[PDB]
């Protein structure tokens, strides 16, 4: 015989192990593999894709309603329109998104981001818009003077109706972490912020209140590591129907 | 086009642009196409070689953890003056991937999987005075869909003449054994938008065909003088996992195993009519650095 | 460019003039089971232009409260012209669809439509742990609304529903918006009486806004089956 | 390390970096 | 300049010297740098072949030694009257490598480390009469830092979705795991000159990157009728160690684990002020030979 | 030939003649950062000349009974000139250092000076678990005074400070010391109001003593960022 | 299968043992390797740095006072100043260095030393000083004509204001034990003394007494076996707040 | 004796015999 | 601005540079000291130690 001596971690059961166990059915054919049309091998493909944002998850905004904003004519110049929290682990505008779901399932990340707006005026409906970044440190920037001094871009509502606003990767580490500490120097990516470039301008016939969709991708410089399960779901009970399968 | 992607991208630099008939970062949302607006295009780049591998994310690595499906406490004792509504040594489960919500919002996010699960069956014991904890042998049978389960610990069902048994002991480390891909189809449909029989009463959203099977579990040992309260935890962890047609996240909590009804909680997060927490504008800041 | 298209199927044609550039679902195109896929062994039928043409369905009113409008497909044309007679009388189907939806309005209009093709879209009910039953699912031609399109009616999102194969139709942008399906099942081939492939879904994300005399908008729809089979020849029920 | 007899009684296989982001980020035909 | 050394250098024979405007006794402090006056200089030597080997203080080895880490006693039993504050048969633990002082000292020799940490848990028992010693099954499953650790023994965190789980026994050997270099930075950073958020409010010196993660350790049993003192060891073995820019080794007992503060003993040695226990004059010799 | 030395950098030079042979920390010079190493993808500012250049700290008075001083690095100078502007306009921050200690006497004079620099010096509060405050760390341009120096302020010890890249001032060898620091830290760029990455610690190991006339002896520290990069642009905070 | 049996150490934990173990995290990539600055491989390569020796480990040396030997203008010659017991293992000058520190890890050791000194006082102040080594054997020595018998320097004070002391490797054995006896003759290295070999002479401004800083650093030929934990470092109790990392 | 599938997993590495004492001893720059 | 530091030792002398540092090809010996043709800039002398 072959002389042997067990380590430690002998005979436990960890639930990432990577091993070979024995086939229930010996001898057994699986059915035959057919092209199924959009399979996915890993999960940034998916985390890729533009989704809403709720921006508008304020109260009196029930349902759909907060998924857009609401922009109207100023009678100011320099407004603000709308700001976004970019902290993807605390339950903001981004916790919902494609982008934000699965990112969830990982504490740390990694990549440039992009926010696209989509506007939903009339044809008729001019307007200049400009969407700020603004890198971390300090308060969000509350006046147009103060938040045009990061990364911005300046829209014009035109034949095309769209905007990216690319989020840059601007971290002093490889990875931000999905801490508990928003305010934390390891996790706190910026502010998003929106004003009148020009104001909203619509004749008389158009809706004098115009909107705004705001989605989020990743870009293909993202990553995510280090996986947790999701805060997103849970149960403090079984389900219904759950005991019916062991009746 | 498909690629082969082991390291996210490169940044390439990029210097002041200025030209008319090209503008980069307007966009078509309304084509369905997610922008492809590089950050190259939209500020100043510098060279950076990026190395930040992408296998933690992969749709083997992302699946292919074991996770709870079943538990299952019994009483293990003497069952004569027990009711019959009862596992009387012994009890029966209709194996599926819904009843514990972890795995079932991970598998929801594809509509079609084709995968090999192993099975991982963690049997733990406690008295029902203290004497000590016993070495059972459980016997595991897999019973198809549908066939004939045991009524009795000794009927004469598990004796097991083509159903396949797993015999396992309390001290042993937990049995482990994995079960094919096993669907008709050539996926699983974690989603089944239809009815499942020719009559129109049918139970919706049910497909019989990615039901795996039944696993009978019962213990081989006859009753000693006293109690004991018998816990067995199955674990499936999917593995050479294919996946197609990716979903929305499930927002709000599970009601049920078999449906896919809704309710919401009564306040935001997670409420039918607020999926996000509230904030007081849409100009507030929640976590803003004083 | 990519706003004019002519869609020319069997003798059904579709010129637009205000279209977005249309989507191929998963970057695939419909094609007829091979036979290294292929399961049945009898021929199929394979009738083309008889069942390979668009198909309107009623149009629906576009007003101030609209929650949005699902169609389950192939339910939705299984009583309809000479593809809902190889329905009914064969056991089996395969095919693909064109989907084409049309809204317009005038230049002083606003709105939004996300329009949604989702497979395998298996509903839930709400505050209720009972199924939804044959009649809540099986509508037909007229289709049904969204009850809580802000879950999707099966406790999901609406906001993540841009994985699935859609277009939008902002009114100030296009009019119509094109989804091309290919075939979507485990199973190369499938019973169309009791399991629906695809559903369309319109959903009103920006609502119909104008100051301007009130006129109805209506949403269209027309579906084009595309490389139909039928296997399983048989009486009709 | 796989002493079976069976394909689908192996470990998992973490070696699939094949991606196509396109079929769902540009499926547009255009 | 940068070589390969394996053993201690070797002696090279010397002979009488007399030359004027060489004097390699001589040095400068002043300049930062270490003499260069080697033994062959100072004295006549001989030719010594030094066959010493020098693999026992390479960093690899100097810190590759399992250490306790952890060490936490709790009492499983029944836990309905016991008091809130207590570990009702779990318990969970923030990692960390600062409350155990001998591995303390020796990783606080360097500035940055960037290394794999095996971690071995070591689950003792003891009967709280005497009837016998059961052969519990212990789940030990970590979660990362911030994220939701489980409330309860029973609740439905523990069914580990994503969060790897390790279920082992008291009669097994003990568990062990290696948890992977986890830092979003290059190297782990042992001081941390700082303020880990941006406000003023922050904690000193801790840097929340450093954090491994959390140790959530229950028992998946039920109670028996009798209560038991569960005892876990967890003991941490660096492997594949990097380590840059070493410190002065703390000399004053440590006093908390979150920061450096100092008080020193009463008297030498290790005391404030006198680090080196006294002799009576700088010419007197302590173990003088009689 | 290593007693003089002339540090031309920008628009500051400093002479010195009686110093000796300086210090680059670890072997290692400063450089910008390269791309295999880059994090931050945007276009870092370089602004060289106006932040490469001596910053003159205020100067302390070396007296009978000092016990040491410190500054913190970059927080000393987060508030001097271009670089302090660049500082409290950006996000990110990455340079070196070159350190610069000027101290003289008369020949009839005696006093050791160990000027060390020290990485990520945590310090420790004295007789109390409570970490220390922001305040008692981020002092600014006036430094501040070791309390304990015997044991560095940490618990450690002063004798084994050596290990940490340092020269000393003997006063009657040398009037000056150099250290040359390279970028010290973990991550490749840091927030500059948070996190210092090195500490000038100036420590009176034999104290100041003559027997002529009393003067006031001063020790002034020019300090040199080297190599700066900044990320992140923003307003000022 | 394998015919296998269990050997004794079979199911142990040493706590040195070299094996590979579970991943508790599978594919994860860890974070790109950056050059940080001074990395150190070999514990030997801190062991070869000088640092200070406490010579002045007397009481009336508060603190600092203990790193610095004062000496003085004599009016006799021969005069001994100060000396230095050589136990690295013993509680003496040479335990709080780097040499002295690292080496109390080990038990067994081996190789050269060296003693720097630095003088500080004036420019001014003149002198001559004899740094005697004495293998062992006998007492210590007390007058000089006795202890420059072993291996010595002498040392003017002038433009370089440094020697060394090069101690040699003198033993029977190739290693050197840090066992308690400090009188045994596998453990006793010897005595370091310093005697003044002409005068400490300054004038009337110069500052009349003078100071010395010693520094002790290992050769190359320095080499040290058999770990053990340091008896510098100990607790009683557990730490502040170390119950609050189970809170 | 590595069998598992991460590089991390493996046994400690105990073979680098490269030093620099001169980063520490002779960091002087002539 | 501008500076050199000084140390009085074995070179009892250094120079300060004073550069070109103006916007204009030449300056004016114009009699406004304060104009923006005219005016050099200043030279100030402090104590390091």
């Amino acid at each position: 015989g072959v002389p042997t001596y067990l380590l430690p971690g002998s005979g436990q059961f960890l639930t990432t192990d990577d091993h070979s166990s024995a086939p229930v059915l010996p001898c057994f054919n699986p059915t035959p593999e057919m092209h199924i049309p959009g399979q996915v091998r890993n999960m940034l493909e998916v985390v890729q894709v533009e989704s809403m944002m709720e921006i508008n998850n304020t109260e009196s905004a029930v349902g759909m309603e907060r998924l857009k904003v609401d922009i109207s004519a100023l009678t100011d110049v320099d407004q603000l329109l709308f700001n976004i929290p970019l902290d993807i682990q605390l339950d903001g505008p981004l916790r919902n998104t494609l982008v934000g779901n699965i990112s969830r399932y990982y504490t740390h990340w990694s990549g440039s981001l992009e926010m696209t707006f989509m506007f939903c005026g009339s044809f008729m409906a001019t307007g200049k818009l400009i969407l700020c970044y603004t890198p971390p440190g300090g308060s969000c920037p509350t006046t147009r003077e103060t938040a045009m001094l990061g990364t911005h871009i300046v829209w014009d509502f035109g034949l095309q109706s769209s905007v990216t606003l690319i989020i840059p990767w601007i971290s002093g580490s490889h990875y931000r972490m999905f801490n508990n500490d928003a305010k934390s120097t390891n996790a706190n990516v910026g502010y998003v912020t929106c004003f009148m470039q020009t104001n909203l301008i619509v004749p008389s016939e158009s809706s004098d209140t115009c909107s705004l969709i705001g989605f989020i991708a990743a870009k293909d410089d993202f990553s995510l590591r280090l996986m947790r399960d999701s805060p997103d779901i849970g149960q403090i009970d079984h389900l219904h129907a759950a005991e019916a399968a062991y009746q | 086009i498909e690629s082969i992607i082991k390291t996210a991208t490169d940044t390439v630099k990029s210097e002041i642009n200025a030209e008319l008939g090209v503008v980069p970062s307007l966009n078509a949302v309304e084509t369905g196409a997610t922008s492809n607006t590089e950050p190259e295009e939209a500020i100043q780049t510098r060279t950076v070689i990026n190395q930040h591998g992408v296998s933690e994310t992969l749709v083997e690595n992302f699946l292919s953890r074991a996770a709870l499906v079943s538990k299952r406490s019994f009483e293990y004792k003497d069952h004569t003056s027990s009711a019959a509504q009862t596992d009387k040594n012994f009890f029966k489960w209709t194996i599926n991937t819904r009843s514990f919500v972890q795995l079932r919002r991970k598998l929801e996010l594809f509509t079609y999987l084709r995968f090999d699960a192993e099975i991982t069956i963690l049997t733990t014991v406690a008295v029902n005075t203290y004497m000590g904890l016993p070495n059972l042998t459980l016997q595991a049978m897999f019973v198809p869909t549908g066939a004939l389960t045991p009524e009795k610990q000794d009927s004469f069902h598990w004796q097991s003449g083509s159903n396949a048994s797993v015999f396992f002991k309390i001290s042993d480390p937990p049995a482990r054994m994995t079960i094919p891909f096993m669907c008709i189809n050539s996926a699983y449909s974690v989603f089944y938008d239809g009815f499942a029989g020719f009559e129109k009463s049918g139970l919706y959203g049910i497909n019989p065909a990615d039901t795996i099977g039944n696993l009978c579990v019962r213990i081989v040992n006859e009753h000693q003088p006293v109690g004991f309260t018998v816990t067995v935890r199955v674990y499936m962890k999917p593995k050479h996992i294919k996946a197609w047609a990716p979903r929305p996240p499930r927002t709000l909590p599970y009601m049920s195993i078999a449906n896919a009804n809704y309710k919401g909680k009564k306040r935001a997060p997670n409420a039918l009519n607020a999926i996000i927490g509230n904030r007081d504008s849409v100009k507030t800041m929640p976590h803003n650095i004083v | 460019s990519d706003r004019v298209l002519q869609l020319k199927l069997g003798n059904s044609a579709i010129v637009t003039q205000e279209a977005a550039n249309y989507c191929c679902a998963y970057g695939e195109w419909p094609n007829y089971l091979p036979d290294h896929e292929a399961v049945a062994i009898d021929k199929p039928t394979q009738p083309e232009t008889a069942t390979d043409r668009f198909y309107t369905l009623k149009s629906v009113k576009w007003e101030a409260g609209s929650t949005g409008w699902w169609w389950k497909l192939p339910d939705a044309l299984n009583n309809i012209g000479m593809f809902g007679q190889n329905v009914q009388h064969h056991y089996l189907y395969r095919s693909g669809f064109l989907i084409h939806v049309q809204c317009n309005a005038t230049r002083f209009h606003q709105g939004a439509l996300l329009v949604v093709a989702i497979p395998e879209h298996q509903r839930g009910a709400h505050n209720t742990n009972t199924s939804p039953g044959f009649d809540d699912i099986m509508k037909g031609e007229e289709g049904g609304t969204f009850n809580h399109p802000y879950v999707l009616d099966d406790g999901t999102s609406l906001a993540c529903a841009t994985i699935f194969p859609h277009q939008w139709i902002n009114l100030r942008t296009n009019n119509s918006a094109t989804i091309v399906l290919p075939w979507m099942n485990a199973a190369p081939m499938d019973f169309p009486l009791r399991h629906n492939q695809w559903t369309l879904a319109i959903i009103p994300v920006v609502p119909l806004g104008t100051r301007t005399m009130s006129s109805m908008v209506p949403i269209t729809v027309s579906i084009a089956p595309m490389c139909c089979e039928f296997n399983g020849l048989r009486h009709a029920i | 390390i796989n002493f079976y007899k069976d394909s689908y009684a192996a470990s998992a296989s973490k070696q699939d970096f094949s991606q196509d982001p396109s079929k769902f980020t540009e499926p547009v035909v255009e």
